[PDB]
């Protein structure tokens, strides 16, 4: 497959590094999401096979890395250990997938369990009945198939590998030495068998040669392993290699007997073995009670008997001990319903009473496993994968959630990104099974996992996984994400990915806005001049400036964007950052109000138009007017302060100097005319806008239809504050301008006209201020 | 090979790496500069340790010798180039200290202007980086005063001016309004009469663009104090806390002359400032008169 070529080639292109595991870890997730694309969420099993296949390819990738590591470097010992944990999670995949597919089949078939009959035909009828009827033995069979599938995957081509282990001379050393004793002048002083019997020595007590017995022990490893795995084809292979056809015969004492040639010609349906097998296992049982065995024969036949004490010596692994638990209990059960189904209650076999009457359950599996006083099993028991998979068998949801709780209490360093993803798939298939775990633990795991995921960024990854959250949390986290998305290319890309995979970005942008509003706020004062010793830009100021971009990116957010922008314009001015206000005004389009009006028109619906959009229009316009009058007054002030030139006043001079004076006077004429025209135009425009902002809406300011304290009491407070602040000096500046333009008659009528309680404009002047205006009217 | 092997012990004690660099004297670039120069610059940047390398001033006096001084000559050029690369990387304080070692006050004073001008523009708060920069700048100034070290007299006078400005703002922020007042008229930038406006004009063209910016805040604090004075006097009548009315009226008349002169100058300045500053100028001065 291309997957293996990619594994080796990227192992080459990746080994330069020292942490390839996480790189591959992230490389996995795009495949996750693509697969979610091609196949539905009811196909979780095929999802699991693709999981296992791809993660196996990555297994191979890490194998290639670790083997391409030179000797004397444990820098990739970590890589190998992670690769180990990878195989552990893989076998966890196998375990859960098979376990709960069996669970599903059971749930499908719940209503017809267990049977009854009497012997009427060949005992294979007994056998397949027994296999079909019970559940407990069924899942025991499946977990055994699991472990031994593991074993055979480990095995592979041991066939071709034994091509180079071979010797086919029976006890060759004893052969040659007895030959030379018979053959020479001098024999040997050394005792040996006269017999080739597999029991020739021990029956005769006679010695055998070390090379003989130890190549024996070597083949004992070979086939011992092969049958601890049950690799039976290779078993007869090795038998017929080394000429232990006797031993291969010994292998057959347990496999039962059948034939079905009740049909057709005399043809082979089954000829297999000797039906003396129940008693023959009893015989092996008593041979075990007799002991005196090599490790291999001891283990194999104590196994064929399920004899616990003589099976103790060889199995010491966690896998071996649970394996043996299942083997023993499956045997005891299976023989129990053998004797039950085959009609008999008399003596045909002998076993100890406790063996006969020991009860069997899946609880006993793990109770035995736990009670193992062997420290290898004890330390293996505390290993995470073991705990995980045994909870998989037990469905101990409370224990699992508590154990996850101590995991997260330890944090996320023990729960790497791939561990978090794996517990995530855990919960995923729980849910697709309609099984629900504990939700706060789930969200804790997922938030830590997404913390990982954002450490590895990649906008394409985030949205679906975030889509799994309580709404407030998901909003907050996509906010934290997209606020870093600041370059419009990947920005818009993130928006399309978000609208594809959930959690719309618009509500996100708003939420950023009100969270920003909640942290920080600006000054408010309706008394003259903002209090400060020194003033400048603040972090809060810049944050309020730069939260705006998230709203302004989306053309559809213009209404609320304008509303909050005008509010923050208010904060600008009340915090004495009119420069911030003008910069934001330059940032925002001048046609936004018209664009929003046209958009609300274009929907062919204007009835649901509340006061609010049109209000936003008024604020935008009122800020525009106030600021514009501000710089208009400043422009007139700077222009008047810039005279063209003073008249030439030099006395008696030369004729050329007189020509220069004439040129100076002509220049004075042009400059004075131009400057005075501009000055008077500016003066007229300034007073025009002064009236406009002084005679706007009955002489009101910042006024708006909805000042509801149910909506925002602080809005009304700010708005009345704004009027009480800006009105006084605006009127006084008008008085000064009119007085300078000798419009004292306008000062007297304008000074007497400053009471508009129609739109909150008659209670903004103060006692000292009204005294000051009294003296202004007095100067006029 | 060389640079990788240097990586083997970059954070080791300084002179050790120095002999490694010493082998690189023969090596350089025909396309620009020397690998020797670049590496010594980068590694001394990583080091931030100098008293052994270039040596150190006892306090500000003669430079005690450095380690490279034994095997190398003309190390002032290296000082300048290294601090140049430092400021290129924005390493302003340490580059300035290195030119303090170099005895080159020009860039030192320029950069301390760019350093103080922003921090001077904030309130006086204890334990502030404003105070840190103030402290290093005043150390520089005192050293040069004691040493008679003289830059271009324009910069020298502007810097002493600035120092007096910080004195002013410290008084303002502590609320010692009278002390700040005394400071400003001895700073003689107070146009009490209209005839001082063109003097302030003459003072302006002496200024660089940065202080031209900061004049706005200066005049802001100015009008703040002025308005406080006038309002306090107005609130003090002849039957409340003394301060007879005649003296208050005469002083307020003089102050109004000052304020109107202030606004005249603020309008007849030659370069554009903030319109917000202009409007606030006018509106506090109307409050004044």
């Amino acid at each position: 497959s291309p997957s293996f070529t990619e594994d080796i080639t990227l192992s080459a292109v990746m080994l330069q590094e020292e942490d390839p595991g996480e790189a591959a870890t992230m490389s996995m997730y795009p495949d996750f999401l693509k697969s979610f694309l091609e196949h539905p969420s009811s196909a979780v099993f095929e999802l699991i096979e693709q999981y296992e296949a791809t993660c196996n390819t990555q297994i191979t990738l890490l194998k290639k890395i670790v083997k391409r590591v030179t000797p004397g470097q444990q820098k990739f010992s970590k890589t190998a250990s992670i690769l180990w944990l990878l195989q552990q999670e893989m076998v966890t995949w196998r375990l859960i997938a098979a376990l709960y597919r069996d669970r599903i089949q059971s749930a499908l078939e719940e209503e017809n369990m267990f049977e009854i009959a009497a012997p009427n035909a060949s005992e294979k009828t007994i056998v397949d009945k027994l296999f079909q009827r019970d559940t407990l033995v069924r899942q025991s069979q499946l977990v055994v198939d699991w472990l031994e599938s593991i074993a055979k995957d480990e095995v592979g081509d041991f066939s071709d590998n034994i091509e180079y282990y071979a010797k086919s001379v029976y006890w060759e050393n004893t052969l040659h030495t007895l030959k030379q004793r018979s053959m020479l002048s001098l024999g040997s002083s050394r005792p040996l068998v006269s017999e080739l019997d597999p029991d020739a020595p021990i029956r005769q007590k006679l010695p055998l040669d070390d090379l003989d017995r130890e190549d024996d022990i070597r083949l004992l490893k070979y086939l011992f392993t092969l049958i601890r795995a049950g690799m039976t084809d290779e078993a007869q292979r090795l038998c017929k290699r080394c000429g232990q056809a006797w031993r291969a015969a010994t292998l057959e004492g347990w496999k039962l007997y059948h034939d079905a040639n009740i049909n057709g010609g005399t043809e082979l349906q089954a000829v297999e073995g000797n039906p003396y097998r129940c008693v023959w296992k009893t015989c092996c049982w008593r041979m075990a009670e007799d002991e005196q065995f090599n490790k291999y024969e001891r283990a194999i036949y104590a196994t064929l008997s399920g004899n616990l004490k003589q099976l103790l010596p060889v199995c010491e692994s966690w896998e071996d001990t649970v394996w043996a638990h299942f083997k023993v209990m499956v045997d005891s059960l299976v023989e129990q319903e053998i004797r039950a189904s085959i009609i008999s209650f008399n003596e045909a076999n002998e076993l100890p009473r406790e063996y006969l009457e020991a009860n069997w359950t899946l609880d006993s599996v793990f109770e035995e496993l736990q009670a193992t006083d062997k420290k290898r099993v004890l330390e293996e028991n505390r290993e995470h994968y073991h705990i995980i998979q045994k909870f998989v068998i037990l469905a101990d949801v409370d224990g699992l959630m508590d154990e996850f709780s101590e995991w997260l209490s330890n944090g996320k360093n023990l729960l790497l990104g791939h561990l978090l993803r794996f517990m995530t798939h855990l919960l995923l298939f729980f849910r697709t099974l309609g099984l629900q775990a504990k939700e706060e633990v789930s969200v804790e795991v997922l938030k830590t996992y997404i913390q990982r995921l954002i450490n590895e960024k990649q906008i394409e990854l985030i949205a679906f996984y975030v889509s799994h959250l309580p709404q407030e949390l998901a909003i907050s986290q996509y906010a934290v994400f997209l606020e870093n998305i600041t370059d419009p290319d990947q920005r818009q890309r993130c928006l399309e990915l978000a609208k594809e995979a959930g959690l719309d970005v618009a509500s996100i942008t708003k939420t950023v806005v009100e969270n920003t509003r909640k942290k920080d706020a600006g000054e408010f004062a309706h008394h003259d001049f903002a209090p400060a010793l020194d003033s400048g830009t603040s972090e809060e100021d810049r944050a309020k400036i730069d939260v705006i971009d998230w709203l302004v990116f989306d053309p559809a957010q213009r209404a609320e964007a304008l509303k909050q922008s005008n509010a923050i314009m208010r904060k600008f001015l009340a915090s004495k950052k009119h420069e911030a206000a003008k910069e934001v005004f330059a940032k925002i389009p001048q046609d936004s109000i018209a664009e929003i009006y046209s958009q609300w028109e274009e929907q062919a619906m204007d009835s649901a138009l509340p006061a609010e959009d049109d209000n936003a229009i008024r604020e935008h316009l009122c800020i525009r007017a106030y600021l514009e009058s501000h710089e208009a007054f400043n422009e007139w002030f700077k222009h008047i302060n810039s005279p063209p030139q003073k008249p030439t006043l030099v006395g008696q001079a030369s004729f050329t100097e007189k020509v220069a004076h004439e040129h100076k006077e002509k220049k004075y004429e042009m400059d004075f005319g131009i400057w005075k025209g501009h000055l008077d135009a500016l003066t007229s425009d300034v007073k025009e806008k002064i009236y406009n902002v002084l005679l706007f809406v009955d002489g009101g300011w910042m006024v708006d239809v909805r000042e509801d304290t149910e909506e925002d009491p602080e809005r009304s407070h700010q708005m009345v504050l704004l009027r009480r602040l800006c009105l006084p000096m605006m009127c006084f500046l008008l008085h000064t301008v009119l007085h300078n333009t000798k419009q004292y008659k306008d000062c007297l009528r304008l000074a007497d006209i400053v009471s508009s309680e129609n739109q909150k404009l008659y209670t903004v002047f103060s006692k000292t201020e009204m005294r000051n205006l009294l003296q202004k009217l007095r100067e006029s | 090979l060389l640079m990788l092997y240097t990586r083997k012990f970059e954070p080791t004690d300084p002179r050790e790496a120095l002999q490694y660099f010493y082998f690189l004297r023969n090596e350089k670039d025909n396309q620009g500069e020397s690998m020797f120069l670049r590496c010594v610059s980068e590694l001394v940047i990583e080091s931030r340790e100098f008293d052994m390398l270039l040596g150190k001033l006892e306090k500000d006096g003669s430079r005690k010798p450095g380690a490279i001084d034994k095997f190398t000559r003309d190390t002032k050029t290296i000082i300048n180039k290294v601090a140049s690369v430092a400021e290129n990387k924005g390493l302003f304080e340490e580059a300035a200290k290195l030119y303090d070692l170099a005895k080159n006050p020009d860039k030192v004073l320029e950069l301390t202007n760019k350093l103080l001008s922003p921090v001077v523009s904030q309130i006086s708060a204890p334990q502030s980086n404003r105070e840190r920069l103030k402290n290093m700048a005043l150390a520089i100034a005192e050293r040069y005063k004691s040493q008679g070290v003289s830059a271009e007299k324009s910069i020298n006078s502007t810097f002493y001016l600035l120092l007096d400005l910080i004195t002013f703002f410290d008084e303002y922020h502590a609320g010692h309004i009278d002390l700040s007042f005394d400071v400003i008229e001895r700073l003689k930038l107070v146009p009490l009469s209209q005839d001082s406006v063109e003097e302030r004009v003459a003072a302006f063209r002496n200024f660089s663009d940065e202080i031209r910016h900061n004049l706005s805040e200066i005049l802001l604090a100015t009008m703040n104090i002025l308005f406080t004075q006038y309002k306090r006097l107005k609130g003090s009548g002849p039957t409340t806390l003394g301060r007879p009315q005649r003296v208050q009226e005469d002083k307020d008349s003089v102050l109004r002359s000052q304020a109107r002169a202030l606004i005249t100058f603020a309008g007849m300045i030659p370069y554009r400032m903030s319109g917000d500053t202009n409007a606030r100028l006018v509106q506090m001065e109307v409050l004044m008169n």
